[PDB]
């Protein structure tokens, strides 16, 4: 019957449902993919490098991290080690905390 | 792999995420701007997963062996784990270095070739953008948001095509029950105006690849690694579909 | 100009002129002939005074029986100066050296025959 | 009749299955053992029954003239296995028929034989061990049925039927070349007449 | 400079004609990453090449070549290369039984001092006449679209071309053979002698 | 075979490519070298294939009568290159076949030749170096395939079919005029009979 | 590292490994040695259980004097594994195998000297 | 074993045309010399012409005269001169790429054959 | 009553090929021996060979001479060795399950027939 069809959206996203039950443009899986508005499927943004915070164990094994946005010039992380606090600027520089 | 994402936090326009390797902890930002390049130079806004505008020091090059060697712990904070690092020149040139068995720990030197004495190269890893298209079946959307698939009958699909804009190389894996196929789409093509040497080589086009099978047992998934944007603006397929 | 050549040792003659073109220093190999084949390290045993000339630091003379010094250019087939990746541009400089690197290996074969 | 998987794979059978799968449009399969492909399994089932059928028709190489079947001395009865596609007497009238899997003499009403019998048997062979000219006809016939049974497409069906007719024509052309039958001297009756 | 005499690889160029028969862009290479159409076209090209040779042509049949058994086993091997195996005169006796030459009349698969037969042996896509090489490609091109991706108008022309291609190869064999009903044939030649 | 871009451009080939392009409806191309036109490249590939095929059929000017092929005295074996479209003996029965790219004497089972051989050869020529009457047939056949492969339009397809049939008729008409074959005196057998 | 090398049979050994890298099975050419230079059909007579290891498939034998096997890699210069055609996507793979073929051809010629 | 690039034809009298089986990158690479007294390399301008890509025509009738028993036809590929050069403005095509490897592959052909 | 697994053929002179009616799981299971003097079990490598699945070819032409009057053809199915083994990773298939059922079916044939 020479049937063909084309899809323009692919906004979709991963669906675990059966292929029969999947909406058109869902797709079985996508990794590192960005489904950006009208624009098509894209690679995720590149994650540019900023300063390394420290050693692997410098932060806690399971830390609590809360970004601070006070000013357009001052932004910070308040990352909580299991014991103690560390505070870095978004530039990567570490601002020492005194208790 | 072996990388833990401690916290992703987003300022209005871009998101700053810190993630730990088995040796280090890093800070990095993911910027969601529509077209803007992240770094100065940077011919086409490369996707390198850790981007630095490195300048190679004068002590790196030696003449006894032609290779110019660069030390990863100096360019970054310190040594990494397992990954494929791409070095990208101020122009389009790319050199990719396979992950050694020790994994960049015992061997932290990446050796370019020739005199890259003081170059503005960009050094970064790779991202494996995988997308699996799901099955290709007769799907009609009806009643304002309900799609029904014609389960009755057998579809023998002949081929498929993917439309891309300002996109580089990518591989369209087609995997039937028995065997698998790749169909790498790299360049413009040998007689094309675009393939002109020294030109950035990425452009808009349609790629049609032969996909044959039962339309129900063969999986078509696209993926790419080679540090070049990939924007997929369409997809399609052709089939016979005798109903029985 | 032959890619392979042997020079009369001429006693304590430190330096020797090599006329053939070579893509890289590591490709040029220096051997001593007269008793057995001897391979010399690039940097400790000899030194490249310039690109055109080469000088032996230790002046292995007509002594121990070595009477001639052989200078030949061998281009490694496994080692390639330029390699092509699916991404990236294909600069004309890369395509030219790939052409001449494999030409050098073939030219070495013709001169030996 | 045996299971399709029981036949050992060979390069000839691998190409035959690939040709059958190509009829409906399936891609070729690399190896036959250790696969989950349902269509590849069917193609071997269709190939085996077409192979068995085309052999059943009397062919010169297929028919064995005056071979001797030996009975078990204790049992005294010959086994008429399913491997024998045809069992005929050398003379005009055939007197051997199957009764309970054993060769049975209808004119004698006895299935107990001593000293053996001389018969003409068509014996089954693999897809290999077959004349090459017949291999394409087996595939071409098997392609038609495989297309018909599973994915019946009228466009490919018409081409295959034309291809089968040409394939059958060549196979007869093979038999006439192979047979080398002579109507004057090879003939049984005419040979005695030409005596002068 | 166009003084060059470089010629391209015939096997890939044959595959490209199969791909180009529908308008698909040519493939730069055969070996490498698996490609469905390149794999399909190459297989059909060898499939069709094996078929066309099996039919039998004056150059194809090798007359009176001897097959020698192994000295110890006394068995001849009927390899997959042998497309046909027939006796020289008539009523061919040798067949295949278990991969070995079997003499149906004598009911013995063991021979000594060899046997004399007429064998059609497989040849590459090359080593075939230009008349036949075009026929194989145009036959494989028609088989390509019929099976895998069907274009109605393409098959119509490729059907006409294959008939024309088939006719030309017959004229080649007839010109190659130069068969003579007066002196060339076995029977009448003896009658003509006077 | 050989690459399409290998052949040097000439005014004859430039018009032939333009004519093939027009069959679909593409505008003519000014020059062949240094263009990015994919259709122009295909038209040359289709033209070269049809050029080789039409030459392959035996024509009087194409066939060379009794030319001598000389072997390498050291090698002793003649080269049977792809440029040789056909290789036939001057006598009735042709004894030369191709084995491994070298001329092989099938009756002699030897590919080593001394003093050379006399044969009839069809040798490939360019699109130029061809009779004018044959140039329009090559184009007409090529445009038929070029239309079929890339842009298959039934309306233009039917017209090209009769254009090719007329083109073939004229080419045969050229061959008969070129040949000047005489069935009384030019004939090999009949000439010996006419002696008085 | 050398393409040309010879294995002594060292008893009835079915398996011999080839150190040199090669492109296709057809390129590797093997000859039995010991009485006269004998060429064999590589595909039928040898089966590649692995890429490096050939298989005599039974004990060819020092008996009869065929106690020497020669391993040679001759990559066909006339038949190019990859040739570029206009209208075909340029890739890293085809450029890489195109280079490694001519570097294999040059290396084989150089070792022949 | 066979020497593809180098091959010699017995003159056997006056024969104008000789066929060259090997493929050549340029007409300057094919060199023709008579054998029997001295290796006399022929000039392309006047001594010998081609008239065909695979055929060469020689003007005078050597044959057994002048002591030249045979003719020698071989191809020598210039290492220093490169047929194809790549520039940034240039478009890559099949012609430029194929020449790059195959010219080198011809040089290795001569070295193997001369051995 | 009929003995399917065990059956003997009169040699009647030089008869090379004999038919085996019973189905057998392996060529090692079918055992062939000449009868008339002693039970001489033949080796599969050299003495006899399976020309086809159902036909055995004996190299020497026995017959009454060698005091071997008849030939005895029977199958013995090995109890200890199992043709089919099941592992967790492996896919179940019709071949695997049929062999398991039919092997112990074969062994019951010999026990019933020898009785």
């Amino acid at each position: 019957a020479l049937i063909s069809q084309s899809i323009k959206n692919l906004k979709g996203g991963i669906s675990q449902q059966p292929d029969i039950l999947r909406y058109p443009d869902q797709g079985s899986r996508q990794v590192n993919g960005w489904s950006s508005e009208t624009e098509g499927l894209q690679k995720r943004p590149p994650l540019v490098f900023l300063n390394t915070l420290g050693d692997n164990g410098a932060l806690g094994q399971a830390p609590y991290i809360h970004l601070i946005n006070r000013d357009e010039h001052e932004q910070y992380y308040a990352v909580f080690t299991g014991s103690g606090i560390r505070v870095f600027d978004l530039s990567g520089n570490e601002k020492q905390v005194r208790y | 792999e072996n990388v833990q994402v401690l916290a992703c936090q987003s300022i209005s326009s871009d998101m700053y995420v810190i993630l730990r390797n088995e040796f280090n902890t890093f800070l990095a930002r993911i910027s969601f701007t529509k077209n803007a390049i992240d770094l100065q130079g940077e011919p086409y806004r490369a996707f390198m997963d850790m981007k630095i505008r490195y300048t190679i020091p004068s002590g790196t090059y030696n003449d006894d062996t032609f290779t110019t060697s660069i030390h990863i712990p100096t360019i970054y904070g310190a040594n990494f784990g397992r990954g494929k690092i791409t070095v990208l020149e101020p122009d389009g040139k790319i050199t990719v270095f396979e992950q050694p068995t020790a994994g960049w720990n015992s061997d932290p030197w990446l050796r370019l070739s020739g005199n890259l004495e003081g170059r503005m190269v960009y050094i970064g890893f790779n991202i494996n953008f995988v997308y699996e298209f799901s099955k290709f079946l007769i799907k009609q959307t009806a009643d304002d948001g309900s799609t029904s698939t014609e389960d009755i009958g057998r579809l023998q699909l002949r081929r498929a095509w993917v439309n891309y804009e300002n996109s580089g190389t990518f591989d369209i894996y087609v995997e039937n029950q028995s065997s698998n196929w790749k169909y790498t789409m790299a360049g413009a093509r040998l007689g094309s105006n675009t393939l002109r040497a020294g030109r950035l080589n990425l452009g808009t086009g349609q790629y049609r690849f032969p996909v044959v099978g039962n339309a129900k047992f063969n999986t078509v998934y696209i993926l790419s690694d080679e540090t070049t944007p990939l924007n997929i603006i369409g997809c399609g397929w052709e089939g016979n579909y005798l109903r029985r | 100009i032959k890619t392979v050549l042997t020079y009369q040792l001429d006693g304590s003659n430190r330096d020797f002129n090599i006329p053939f073109e070579y893509l890289a220093r590591k490709f040029v190999v220096v051997t001593l002939i007269g008793v057995d084949r001897k391979v010399l390290t690039i940097n400790t045993d000899y030194r490249f005074a310039t690109r055109t000339t080469i000088s032996l630091t230790k002046a292995w003379g007509p002594a121990d029986g070595y009477t001639t010094i052989e200078l030949r250019r061998v281009t490694s087939t496994t080692d390639r100066l330029v390699d092509f990746t699916d991404g990236s541009i294909l600069r004309a400089y890369d395509l030219n050296v790939a052409q001449i690197q494999t030409m050098h290996v073939a030219e070495e074969a013709r001169d030996l025959t | 009749m045996r299971s399709y998987d029981m036949n050992v794979e060979t390069a000839a059978e691998l190409s035959a299955v690939n040709d059958i799968l190509a009829s409906i449009g399936e891609p070729p399969v690399s190896t036959l053992e250790g696969d989950a492909n349902a269509d590849a399994a069917n193609a071997r089932r269709i190939l085996n029954k077409i192979n068995r059928q085309i052999q059943s028709r009397g062919w010169t190489f297929n028919i064995e003239e005056g071979i001797t079947l030996l009975p078990d001395v204790y049992s005294n009865l010959i086994v008429y296995s399913d491997d024998y596609l045809s069992l005929m007497s050398t003379s005009g009238q055939s007197i051997y028929v199957n009764r309970g899997g054993y060769v049975y003499d209808r004119t004698s009403q006895s299935d107990r034989f001593d000293s053996g019998i001389t018969v003409n048997i068509i014996r089954l062979r693999d897809y290999d061990e077959m004349p090459e000219c017949f291999r394409y006809w087996i595939v071409t016939k098997a392609s038609r049925q495989f297309n018909n049974r599973f994915f019946g497409a009228p466009e490919v069906e018409g081409v295959l039927q034309e291809e089968e007719d040409e394939a059958r024509r060549l196979c007869m052309e093979y038999e006439m070349d192979y047979g080398g039958y002579n109507m004057l001297d090879g003939d049984a009756f005419t040979s005695g007449l030409l005596t002068r």
